[PDB]
């Protein structure tokens, strides 16, 4: 309850806001605090919050390097007021957004581009192989540590996927949504890779690729680039225009994530092995 | 309204099956179910579990809600002591928590209390489960193994939808019973599948033919597998709303 002190507010997360703060009892280092104001309406703990913690807790004994870590859940019940929550995570220095904004000219080095992509896909692979889909993949949720390491953050829209389960038609933020979601269709993991397709590109061109305003426009925007596919794929313009400074193998991977049909779109595992990545950790 | 269709990543990847088995080794062994209890018996549990089952079934919640409701309830009833005039509450809070995680339209408090303690009093009984289990809520469900087992057994995909619907239905009921609470979720599933396969052959091979394979897949002996089938097939038969 009184082990901390808030500094700057590093962004308004799932329900409310997330603060930068220091721990006192520990080494004096940094902690990430998510404040969750539970409405004294009548639903109990927010759905989104219960879920998100459960998933993060469930995988924590793996200690995956490309995923954020949760240390604690405070909870202090008030008989004088509503409850409030302190959700406490590892702090990370900046997000992909701020980093893309701060990086010197001429933008991020291609070899960094390759590595961030790698780590990102790697964390994704993990998450999917445990049947978790993190269906809210955006630059603001991708975190970059001081040593330039990748952490997926905000798991408040993530859930374990099971055959024939019910779905909300409403997932991922506008810019990084996939055609299947836009078309009000059924969806799954390929959704994350679409996002990684979009992000991949936002790395080279330090500007979001598909910037829509309605869902219908958001869809056209996409189709303006990727092109109209056949009757087969329904349940152009050469990319290099929209993504200059990209290598030939970076392109093939980028298209492979930006495949209209989801069942055709590449997976993390096969993506992790796509010839774009040979140069890396070797 | 939309439903989760087949996803090769999540369903046909062998290492998916591989991790279920692994994460199964996370929740440890109830040497005896509800030992910590100094009031409520297992008989009380069967009763609360059929009320909780009926709740899920009649509100048509996704099939993975109940098993997880069970798993929460159990885990929870070591950490704290339950009572007879209080189980209704606790079980009600498990379904409420389970629904919040594993289903898009979760069981509301007003739905749960009105049917059954104040809705304030139920909200605490949630809080108290959450912090008792230290928010580590999720679990490998017997359910989670269904498609990964169909895939591993090379069952044609066009059978998955029925097979799924059918054996998830039988697993869920089976879970009501005392003795099933002790079996490994992988096995409960392998049992669910075989029983189901047995009744309407579904145009697969017959039950027989999958015994040696599931024993290979899961890494138990065949006897163990043959037993868990009988066992789950039993648990199903003993479903009875009259006990309510
Ligand atoms: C609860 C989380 O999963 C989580 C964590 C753990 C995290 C940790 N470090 C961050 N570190 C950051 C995050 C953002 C910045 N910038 C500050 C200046 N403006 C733009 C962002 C700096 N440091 N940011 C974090 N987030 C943000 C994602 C959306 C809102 C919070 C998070 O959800
Ligand atoms: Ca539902």
């Amino acid at each position: 309850d009184q082990q901390y002190e808030c500094v700057a507010e590093i962004g308004e997360g799932a329900y409310g806001k997330v603060f930068k703060a220091r721990d006192l009892k520990n080494g004096g280092r940094f902690v990430a605090l998510k404040r969750v104001r539970v409405q004294t309406g009548e639903e109990g703990m927010p759905l989104s919050t219960i879920r998100e913690v459960a998933v993060l807790r469930h995988l924590e004994t793996f200690e995956h390097p490309n995923v954020v870590r949760l240390f604690d859940v405070c909870t202090v019940s008030r008989t004088d007021r509503e409850t409030k929550l302190t959700l406490v995570f590892e702090h990370v220095d900046q997000d992909l957004t701020t980093y893309l904004d701060k990086v010197p000219e001429p933008g991020v080095p291609t070899e960094t581009i390759k590595d961030m992509m790698f780590q990102l896909l790697r964390g994704l692979d993990f998450l999917h192989s445990h049947r978790v889909v993190h269906r809210d993949l955006k630059p603001q949720n991708i975190l970059v540590t001081s040593s330039g390491q990748i952490k997926l953050a905000d798991f408040g829209l993530a859930r374990i996927y099971s055959f024939q389960m019910a779905l909300t038609s409403v997932v991922v933020t506008l810019w990084y949504r996939a055609p299947e979601v836009l078309l009000q269709s059924s969806y799954a993991t390929p959704v994350d890779l679409w996002s990684v397709g979009c992000i991949f590109a936002e790395m080279f061109r330090r500007k979001p690729l598909f910037r829509g305003s309605s869902d219908v426009d958001q869809l056209g925007k996409i189709l303006d680039v990727i092109g109209l596919p056949g009757e087969e794929d329904w349940p152009a313009q050469p990319i290099e225009k929209f993504v200059t400074d990209i290598d030939e193998l970076g392109k093939d991977l980028l298209l492979k994530c930006l495949t209209f049909n989801p069942a055709k779109r590449i997976s993390a595992y096969s993506a992790l092995s796509h010839p774009y990545f040979q140069d890396l950790e070797r | 309204l939309n439903r989760a269709k087949i996803d090769s990543t999540t369903m046909k990847d062998p290492r998916v099956l591989n991790n279920l088995k692994l994460r199964e080794l996370l929740l440890p062994k109830f040497t005896s179910l509800w030992e910590i209890q100094t009031e409520v018996t297992v008989d009380n549990r069967t009763i609360l579990l059929t009320w909780m089952h009926l709740l899920c079934e009649s509100f048509e919640l996704d099939k993975s809600v109940f098993p997880l409701s069970v798993s929460i309830l159990d885990r929870y009833l070591c950490k704290k002591q339950g009572t007879k005039k209080t189980l209704q509450k606790i079980g009600a809070a498990c379904v409420l928590i389970g629904s919040k995680i594993r289903t898009v339209k979760p069981m509301t408090v007003s739905k749960l209390t009105y049917l059954s303690f104040t809705n304030l009093e139920l909200i605490n009984q949630e809080k108290d489960i959450l912090e008792a289990l230290k928010w580590d809520t999720e679990a490998v469900l017997a359910t989670d193994f269904l498609i990964p087992l169909c895939n591993a057994l090379k069952i044609p995909e066009d059978l998955w939808p029925q097979l799924y619907e059918a054996a998830s239905t039988t697993i869920c009921k089976a879970l009501i019973q005392p003795n099933i609470a002790l079996l490994s979720p992988g096995l409960i599933c392998a049992g669910g599948l075989l029983t189901t396969i047995e009744t309407d052959n579904t145009n697969c091979r017959p039950w027989t033919c999958y015994l040696e394979d599931l024993s290979s897949i899961l890494n138990f002996s065949t006897n163990t597998v043959r037993t868990v089938k009988d066992q789950v097939s039993e648990a199903f038969s003993l479903y009875d709303l009259e006990i309510l």
